[PDB]
């Protein structure tokens, strides 16, 4: 989930985006 | 300010910057 692809690793806007309404 | 590793509360900041009048999700389960 977003802990593992931002926090644990490099986040990006691609994947930030991902968690928009 | 996207492009780094972002927890807890840096995290939401980023998603509410990010997402704006759409808001967001913030799921760390």
């Amino acid at each position: 989930g977003i802990v593992e692809q931002c926090c644990t690793s490099i986040c990006s806007l691609y994947q930030l985006e991902n968690y928009c309404n | 300010f996207v492009n780094q590793h972002l927890c807890g509360s840096h995290l939401v900041e980023a998603l509410y910057l990010v997402c704006g009048e759409r808001g967001f999700f913030y799921t760390p389960k």
